[PDB]
């Protein structure tokens, strides 16, 4: 019946002037009775918030007393509590069907990013009410959704211009342009408009061919119109969106021995194996970062020709995301089943439990320490950054461990009575995850996209 | 555990749509990609990782395909089947392929224009992108290349005349050299460094040289019937299995006899086969659906003890008719592996 808390927090606009030191002391509470304090009109006057509370860098899921009799530490300490906005789980809400794999989700929304590079220029600027989804599938089709899942447009087949084989992925650059990339080794460009009753058309703006080898992931920069790419070539491309500005193709990378076709600008191979992906930094459009199955993630200067920092890492690497300190932190997802968290500047921690291939991450909207994954396991996985431990002995190496907060399945198999998940993927592989404020949209083998909200 | 790291513990990919057993597995030289023959008939090309299909092709109406093998050049892209009787190379369509290297590839095969008789093969085949139909006269069951991708030898067990036959892909000529084997070949290695040659036996191994045209080596296994057996890159080891049970290491700086004998199967091991680009495993392959992955290093220091420890055994391959795991390939650089098993299915382990 007496403890001392004292609160922390490293939540940007929750923060307690000199309240934080001050005793709590039932001593048997749950998160509950401590987030109501917190909730205090004497505290933060917020007085709904869900706070979930971390001592030492991890969750408080019992009462104070039992904690510290269990560990050890009735010794009448000060313990030292970290509170957060508690998440909101993303529960399911809806599926938009398709005929093949889903290989690429994008959101357009006002505040996603093509949407805030809308409102600058040209720009649709996108209204509250109308959001639009991309989806690219192994279809060879692009398709623009609705918020309600129903599909507004569709993109041109092979013939009549477009892709000529499977979309391995694609993203809005801005709410008029928006791009995509494939088997085919092409990077097209697109024009959306859309019409009063609600149909679209996405006809093609640009076939750009700096690449031997599929095209396997793609970022955009709707300010600068500027386009990255990273193909199985083990190389890295960069391209500009507007046709205005392009160099002529290679053409021995056409087909040969209407739509406008132009070339790269400073496509380089910087990397032994296939390069898995290539991201513009956030602070700095110049910047970008690779990674590869070679292992490396590379800091790359854009401006000049070519890389400016080498990071090498235990197992091949599937995929990157920045995390915004003037600079980014790498998530970097692995073959191997887990994520590296990178600090390109000269592996702080390690996500686990992913029980397959990671190759799609994206960070929360809302704050800088949540993350979502997305994995050929079937499943995608909200991770906290403020959730940390020690490492554990076996295979742990050097503490980075953090666990799961929330774990998202395929309404596909969830929806039977079945128990485990089915070995491999089977059935339920994940290949894109996108972290929007309508939020967590998941594509994959089972062809469906796949919403996930509160 | 320990420095035995890394190794395949658990199948990520799934590789599904052949009707019947999988005969075959062949890893693209550059690891982007899978190539596996059917007992449908079906030769196809998958995305490596994805298991997603990007070619497909039937080359006879009613045969298996028993081996398929990736022309071991990276400036190709060049992929022999062995449907019966008949040997196809061919040109998949894949994201990999260019204009230029498509145009490189059919300046390969195209380049050259009876133990065996090279025929162009039916419109359709090209129209699908085969090039080419080598024929010998009995069944083939094992396909290998030399390293640089010019010779490729065939085996056919049954008949004794095309037995062992060794093919030059430049001046498309089928030849039967060191023609008599005393024995029923089971299929054949080229050498990794050395222009050797080794052709096994159901009851031995037997390493040759190509253009002195004469036996080097004979090592004797002491087992019933040769299943099968692979080459380290270090060209100074190689494993062989049987369908005893038995795994062989033989150690051809030392002795004839086997150096280890390894009892981890049920039934037969129909597969084995080395990590080849520098990474100390091997596996097998069993009629039980499981793959032993051994841990094996060949010694930095010539005429030592090798040591060979096993690390993991791979489940989840399913037991169907009568039959369990019927192949193994290799990544080129990565510790992963791929399998191909009696369910209609090739599995990537990881
Ligand atoms: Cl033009
Ligand atoms: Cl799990
Ligand atoms: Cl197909
Ligand atoms: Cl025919
Ligand atoms: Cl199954």
């Amino acid at each position: 019946a007496q403890v001392k808390v004292i609160f922390t927090t490293t939540e940007p606009d929750l923060e307690l002037p000199e309240s934080k030191r001050q005793l709590l002391v039932p001593a048997d509470i749950r998160r509950y009775g401590l987030s109501r304090i917190l909730n205090s009109e004497s505290m933060l006057d917020t007085g709904s918030i869900p706070f979930d509370f971390l001592i030492n860098g991890s969750f408080l899921r019992s009462s104070l007393e039992d904690y510290l009799t269990s560990n050890g530490l009735s010794l009448e300490t000060t313990l030292t509590l970290q509170y957060v906005r508690s998440l909101i789980p993303p529960v399911y809400e809806a599926s938009f069907e398709h005929d093949d794999w889903v290989s690429a989700v994008d959101v357009l929304s006002a505040t996603s990013p093509a949407g805030r590079w809308s409102s600058a220029a040209s720009s649709a600027a996108v209204q509250p009410g109308q959001e639009r989804v991309l989806s690219a599938s192994y279809d060879g089709l692009l398709r623009i959704w609705n918020a309600s899942g129903s599909v507004i447009a569709t993109s041109p087949s092979g013939s009549h211009g477009g892709h000529t084989a499977s979309i391995k992925a694609a993203k809005f650059l801005t709410s008029d342009r928006l791009a995509s990339a494939g088997m085919d080794r092409t990077v097209r460009v697109w024009k959306y408009t859309e019409s009063d009753h609600f149909t679209g058309e996405l006809k093609p703006t640009l076939e750009l061919y700096g690449h031997t080898g599929s095209v396997d992931w793609l970022d955009v920069d709707g300010h600068s119109k500027h386009i990255l790419t990273a193909s199985a070539d083990g190389a890295i491309g960069f391209w500009s969106a507007s046709k205005a500005s392009a160099p002529e193709p290679d053409a021995s990378l056409l087909p040969g021995a209407s739509t406008a076709q132009r070339g790269p600008l400073g496509l380089w191979s910087i990397h032994t194996a296939p390069a898995t992906a290539a991201i513009f930094d956030p602070r700095d459009r110049t910047v970008a970062y690779s990674a590869s199955q070679d292992h490396t993630v590379r800091t790359l200067d854009l401006t000049t020709g070519q890389v400016v920092s080498t990071l090498t890492l235990t197992h091949p690497l599937l995929s990157l995301s920045a995390l915004t300190t003037t600079s980014p932190l790498l998530a970097a997802g692995t073959s191997a089943r887990h994520i590296t968290m990178v600090d390109p500047r000269a592996s702080v921690m390690t996500l686990r439990g992913h029980a397959n291939k990671v190759v799609s991450l994206s960070p929360s909207p809302e704050n800088e320490y949540s993350l979502v994954s997305g994995s050929h396991d079937g499943t995608c996985r909200v991770w906290d950054l403020r959730s940390v431990r020690p490492a554990t002995k076996e295979e742990g190496s050097l503490g980075g461990v953090s666990e799961p907060v929330y774990v998202i399945e395929r309404e596909s198999w969830a929806s039977k009575g079945k128990k485990k998940r089915p070995v491999a993927g089977d059935g339920c592989k994940v290949f894109s995850v996108v972290w929007d404020k309508l939020g967590i949209f998941s594509g994959g083998e089972d062809k469906k996209v796949q919403v996930n909200r509160g | 555990p320990d420095e035995l790291k890394p190794f395949p513990t658990v199948q990520q990919t799934i590789f599904r749509g052949h009707e019947g057993r999988v005969r075959s597995v062949a890893i693209d030289p550059t690891g982007v990609a899978l190539a596996t023959g059917g007992d449908d008939g079906t030769v196809r090309v998958w995305e490596l990782l994805t298991g997603e299909q990007v070619w497909s092709v039937k080359l006879n109406g009613d045969e298996a395909v028993n081996t398929v093998r990736w022309r071991p050049t990276k400036d190709t892209f060049i992929l022999a089947a062995a449907a019966g009787e008949d040997i196809f190379l061919m040109i998949p369509t894949h994201p990999s392929v260019t204009p230029a290297l498509d145009q490189a590839s059919r300046d390969i095969l195209n380049a050259g224009f009876p133990p065996g008789k090279w025929a162009r093969p039916g419109t359709r085949l090209e129209d699908e992108g085969v090039l080419l139909r080598i024929t010998v006269r009995s069944t083939i069951k094992a396909i290998s290349w030399h390293r640089r991708g010019d010779h490729f030898a065939t085996v056919s067990p049954s008949g004794q005349r095309s037995s062992v036959a060794i093919h030059t892909l430049s001046k498309h000529l089928t030849q039967i050299p060191f023609r008599k084997l005393n024995g029923l070949a089971q299929t054949a290695s080229f050498h990794p460094l050395r222009p050797l040659f080794f052709v096994a036996t159901q009851r031995s191994i037997r390493c040759y040289d190509l253009q002195k045209l004469e036996l080097v080596k004979i090592v004797q296994p002491g087992a019933k019937w040769i299943s099968s057996f692979d080459v380290h890159p270090g060209g100074d080891n190689l494993v062989v299995g049987s369908y005893d049970k038995r795994l062989l290491w033989h150690d051809l700086d030392l002795s004839n006899r086997p150096y280890k004998t390894m009892r981890f199967h049920t039934e037969a091991i129909r597969a084995v086969r080395f990590h080849k680009g520098g990474l100390p495993l091997f596996a097998d392959a069993s009629d039980d659906g499981s793959l032993q992955i051994f841990h094996g290093k060949v010694p930095n220091d010539q005429l030592e003890n090798p040591t060979i420890v096993p690390v993991k055994m791979l489940k989840g391959h399913k037991v169907v008719n009568k039959l369990g795991v019927l192949d193994i390939d290799w990544h080129p650089r990565e510790p992963w592996c791929v399998s191909a098993g009696a369910d209609g299915t090739a599995r990537l382990w990881m």
